[PDB]
């Protein structure tokens, strides 16, 4: 089977409306789908639901590798390796540089010093970071420290791409070119999730774009627009 | 085993809060330290107790009327008894204490209490040495009321009475170790809670890269362990300066009496390794299972 | 008409002195035996004094012993001695020597006490020999003016009532059936306790002392402290101390023997035993 | 105004960060209770010092005969006795003492004979002071059986070891007292840090709405001196219980040898003030600049 | 009368954009203003000179009443009844209620007791959740939790109500609540100083649009989309 997962609902305590429904959800291998859904209620819980960072109340998540909706003592990040994950903040170190920023998130998961130089440099200059990469991410502007940081997700090479919020708060002058970043990982075949509330950025490419209202899907189209 | 990813960043740590670590070194020191000086004063009180077992001399009193009119033990009152006492397992010898020089030597010793203290009022006695003399329960439970005693003295608690007050101390020493430790363990607790929050912007990746739940709290639990052994380390250093420069004088007034056993710094340092494994411990389980309910 | 009871008030004054005799005898056997037991509690006291005086010297000198560095309690004798050798030596000695001290502060805290007791028992003695010391005044008071007022009588019994009435106008607990031999022919002496005055009741020795009795010679105290006894009974225990209290009880020498004097001499007459009127008149001793 | 919202307020971070606030009173009470017991043996050997004799003393007597009569040096017995004392250079003064001084002092030497124990009884002293208090032994031998003089009485040569071990206790206590209150002074800067960090969400609305700025650390001070006090009112507490669990039966007895006097609840109570006035101010004088220089 | 800066400065570590370099711009009292600018422009320092909570290291700065350039701590509070702030996380406490997170800057000041709740309903009128004031705001939706937080600087009177980022997280659908209150408050005859990041609305106001890039001033025209 490939990555789907339905029923999917955590009902918190002090909540009459979890915004959590069982809804039957349903995505393709490669393709990119954005959830633009409604402000405080549901966005991120589904977000973090991929992620497993909270424990649904019913239902039975799966990935196209192994059971996720069950866990065990050594299990836990199994799950998380092949997961890139964005936030709408930025989170960079501020006590290294950029090209430390993307090689931190490699030997905490056990790899080599001598792979670091074969596979970190061959990464950052894709993405933009090209030409010296010495520069301290604390005096760079928004628009590269974004990148950086979507850089720091696509390092083991994951299938699957979630961001949350990626633009955030920035102008459509320095987000268009953010679709042109993202393009060329979702080209690669990861399942790249969106979750935004900008409009008029995803209606030009007319991808595959999702939307709960308060807590049940409304809109499934393939190639759809924003409305 | 990647150890220099570890190396480098407890410095980081460090300076991210030094205040906080400078206070828990601070209070680790105290509260190991003065567990030491109590564990120390125990030393001293047993050690020095036990340089006393080959001299404390165990007594037994006689009853006046086989002593207020003869002077040696010259009656038959006192013939049984004069070697009932050799006839015995534990005894080395036995010297009979003669009345007339039983009420002077007191006098001999101090001049004092020369025309107070009566002259019928120090009995007859014998003498008994033991193998055994804290365990003297075999004269405890023979020494009755026997035909030409008075009553038996059962060796002497004066000793054990006397070396009491710092016993005293010791436990006073103890309280107050774990009534300050209490407080380490919650300043330990609460260590934590204001190390990942001064470095959350790592922590909170690392759980979204996919690293392993062990490897997590690994450097917010080495720098803790560092702290404890470097607090462990100067407050055997704070013993030495507080054993040697205010307590010396009195252990040094003591000495040309040599009533006590004389703590030396070899001593102190023979309690290092269990002191500091308790400092370790103390460190160590209770800044894991505060990251169990942490992260 | 007049010639009764001149003498019928005399009586009293006559039996006066015998009945406040028992109680001066009383009073002053009390107060002998106040003083007797007041002197022995002053001696008691001079003996508790005597001992709290030499357990007061034994406690001066001990608490001048400590005052040159006698220490006994054992605490400072490592802040004393110098080697282990000598300081068990100490401890043994201050072992006993604080017995001795205990002993000496309980000495003198049971002779202090014994003492506090021996005083207020003296002080109450005291007080009960100065009080039974004014009974015995009291009752010598009234004593020696009820005897002042006994030779009143005398003026007109035995001085006015002698000048007129001249020849014309005037068993074996006895033993001695006849009471009227050396009996008669004398009309009293001055009313009193005079052994052959032959006053009222003072015929009681030559037929009731026969075996030596000794009666304190009263006619009241037997009147009511004593064994009663009856007439009709063949016993003659009953006198002439009806209808009048606190009056003679003169014991009839066989049947109808009143040997007395009616103001001042009068004969004898077989009259019969008409003095016996209302109850608890007289008993047998 | 009024202070009806800063009662129900401190509420908030009584239960916000509990296992911080009483960490702080667990070594608060440690550092003023530490300190508390540092300045009553100083106190304790301060009532102690009027028993024993000073620096320059050496206590002598007199016989019976001489000391029943002789009020003041008045016969030709007291210069007889007094000119072959000052025949030699080792003492500097002999102080005028007779029989009348010896028994209103009787209460200050012994609280034992406080009842009527007698007069003409203590003898009469004539007591010596010298410079050269180590050869003087020698003194003693030649006031030993001499004609006129009772014996001798001398608290040095290895008797005035009460206070050296009384001192070295004090400065012990006062060491650990001020190294756990440098302890102290840093927990004060993390309580604060504590407070500010997770309770940050009304500081920058206070910060913009336009409230004063002494008001802004008020709710943090008013915390500190909570604290304080509760940790001085635990200490104080806790001086109570640790004398009262195991040193009513090792302390009790020095009376009874009559070395130290009263001890009691009732001197603490003298300190006790002191203790608030340091506790407090040294809490608030620390809680203050860290909400300076941060805030 | 006129209240803006002119000539400022600030440089923390490096100078490289130091922060802005001369301001001269006509803001009026009851005028929308707006600040589009990238991310780099430095545009929450230039709320922070207005706020006086960042020192200029050269000019001056004046919001209608007195120079704050060289204003002591001590009348720096004062000057700050008159300033109203929203932001992006909303500044709500989770343990306070919905009424008591709007009567908080009561408290604060010490007014008069009977003026402290003739006012909070007065306010609250004129808002939008002028009802359910009494539930919790940590299970009230994200909708209504940005009300809240213009709602509380309602207390004194602001002559200027500048935002920082109120919107770009909320949808476009909520976002037309959001912004047709701000017009209710110009109407009373404050200033609004609007600082959104995105394109859809700047399209629809014509109003006082004032960019900034790196302290460059982009384009200014005080009208137009
Ligand atoms: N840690 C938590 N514990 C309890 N309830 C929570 C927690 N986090 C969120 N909630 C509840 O979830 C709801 C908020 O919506 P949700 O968590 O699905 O994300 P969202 O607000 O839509 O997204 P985002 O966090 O990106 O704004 C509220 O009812 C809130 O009380
Ligand atoms: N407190 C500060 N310390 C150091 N540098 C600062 C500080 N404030 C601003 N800067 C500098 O100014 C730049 C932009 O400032 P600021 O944070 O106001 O930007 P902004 O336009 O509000 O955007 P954003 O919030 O998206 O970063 C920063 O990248 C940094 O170089």
């Amino acid at each position: 089977m490939m990555i789907t997962l339905d029923h999917v609902t955590k009902q918190y305590k002090s909540s009459a409306r979890p915004a959590l429904d069982d809804i039957n959800v349903k995505i393709d291998k490669g393709e990119f789908v954005f959830l633009i859904g409604p402000s405080g209620s549901g966005k991120s819980t589904f977000m973090r639901l991929l992620l497993a960072a909270e424990t649904p109340t019913s239902g039975d998540v799966r990935v196209s590798k192994f059971h996720v909706n069950k866990l065990r003592g050594r299990h836990v990040p199994k799950l998380r390796q092949v997961i890139g994950c964005v936030f709408q903040d930025f989170r960079l170190l501020q006590q290294k540089t950029v090209y430390d920023n993307v090689a931190f998130a490699l030997e905490v998961i056990g790899k080599r010093t001598d792979a670091i130089n074969r596979v970190v440099p061959e990464v950052l200059e894709t993405v933009g970071l090209s030409g010296k990469a010495n520069r301290l991410p604390d005096e760079l502007s928004g628009g590269e420290q974004q990148r950086v940081a979507i850089a720091r997700a696509f390092v083991n090479r994951p299938l699957v791409l979630l961001a949350d919020q990626p633009t955030g708060n920035l102008d459509p002058e320095t987000s268009r070119d953010i679709m042109d970043l993202l393009e060329r990982i979702n080209r690669t075949g990861t399942t790249v999730l969106m979750a935004t509330h900008d409009h008029h950025i995803v209606d030009s490419m007319r991808q595959r774009v999702v939307e709960l209202s308060l807590g049940r899907l409304v809109r499934d189209e393939q190639r759809g627009v924003y409305g | 085993m990647r150890f220099g990813f570890l190396l480098n960043e407890v410095l980081t740590g460090f300076r991210r809060n030094v205040t906080m670590t400078i206070a828990m070194i601070l209070t680790t020191a105290i509260s190991v330290g003065l567990f030491g000086g109590g564990m120390l004063v125990v030393r001293l009180a047993d050690s020095s107790r036990a340089i006393y077992l080959d001299r404390v001399e165990s007594q037994v009193f006689l009853t006046e009327d086989v002593s207020a009119n003869d002077s040696s033990c010259d009656t038959t009152a006192c013939k049984a008894l004069r070697e009932k006492i050799e006839t015995r397992s534990d005894v080395k010898a036995v010297r009979f204490l003669n009345r007339q020089q039983a009420y002077d030597d007191a006098i001999r010793k101090f001049p004092q209490f020369k025309d107070v203290a009566g002259k019928d009022s120090f009995p007859a006695s014998f003498i008994v040495k033991l193998e055994n003399p804290e365990q003297h329960k075999d004269f405890d439970t023979a020494m009755k009321g026997q035909p030409g005693v008075l009553d038996v003295l059962n060796q002497k608690e004066l000793i054990d009475r006397l070396f009491a007050v710092l016993d005293g101390l010791s436990n006073a020493a103890f309280a107050v170790a774990l009534v300050q430790a209490i407080g380490a363990i919650l300043l330990i607790a609460n260590m934590v809670q204001v190390a990942a929050y001064t470095r959350r912007t790592e922590i909170g990746i690392m759980r979204l890269v996919g690293a392993s739940r062990w490897y997590t709290q690994l450097p917010f639990l080495v720098e803790a362990m560092l702290a404890a052994t470097m607090g462990v380390g100067i407050a055997v250093a704070g013993l030495m300066v507080v054993r040697a420069l205010f307590l010396e004088n009195a252990l040094n007034q003591f000495y040309q009496a040599n009533l006590i056993a004389k703590v030396d710094y070899a001593d102190i340092l023979f309690i290092t390794p269990w002191l500091l494994l308790l400092g370790v411990a103390m460190s160590g389980l209770t800044a894991y299972l505060t990251l169990r309910l942490y992260v | 008409a007049k010639l009764n009871e001149l003498s019928r008030q005399a009586e009293q004054t006559t039996e006066a002195l015998h009945s406040a005799q028992l109680d001066l005898n009383e009073k002053l056997a009390a107060q002998r035996a106040a003083d007797q037991k007041l002197a022995d509690n002053r001696t008691a006291l001079d003996a508790a004094r005597a001992r709290l005086a030499t357990f007061q010297t034994a406690v001066n000198k001990v608490a001048a012993a400590t005052y040159m560095g006698g220490r006994t309690h054992g605490m400072d004798a490592i802040l004393t001695a110098e080697s282990p050798q000598l300081l068990i030596d100490r401890l043994s000695v201050q072992r006993v020597m604080a017995h001795q001290m205990s002993t000496q502060m309980a000495r003198f805290k049971a002779a202090g006490e014994q003492a506090v007791k021996a005083e207020q028992a003296a002080a109450k003695s005291a007080a009960d020999a100065r009080s039974a010391a004014e009974q015995a005044a009291a009752v010598r008071a009234n004593l020696q003016h009820k005897q002042s007022q006994l030779q009143v009588q005398i003026a007109v019994v035995k001085s006015q009532y002698v000048a007129l009435t001249p020849e014309e106008r005037t068993g074996d607990r006895t033993a001695v059936v006849q009471a009227a031999l050396t009996q008669v022919g004398a009309p009293y002496a001055w009313g009193g306790a005079a052994p052959g005055g032959f006053d009222c009741s003072g015929l009681v020795m030559w037929a009731f002392q026969q075996a030596g009795i000794a009666l304190p010679h009263s006619s009241q105290a037997l009147a009511h402290g004593g064994q009663p006894v009856a007439l009709s009974d063949l016993q003659p225990g009953d006198v002439l101390t009806f209808y009048s209290d606190a009056s003679h009880a003169g014991i009839y020498i066989g049947d109808g023997l009143m040997v007395h004097s009616s103001t001042y001499g009068v004969p004898v007459r077989v009259v019969p035993m008409d003095s016996s009127g209302p109850i608890y008149d007289a008993r047998r001793y």
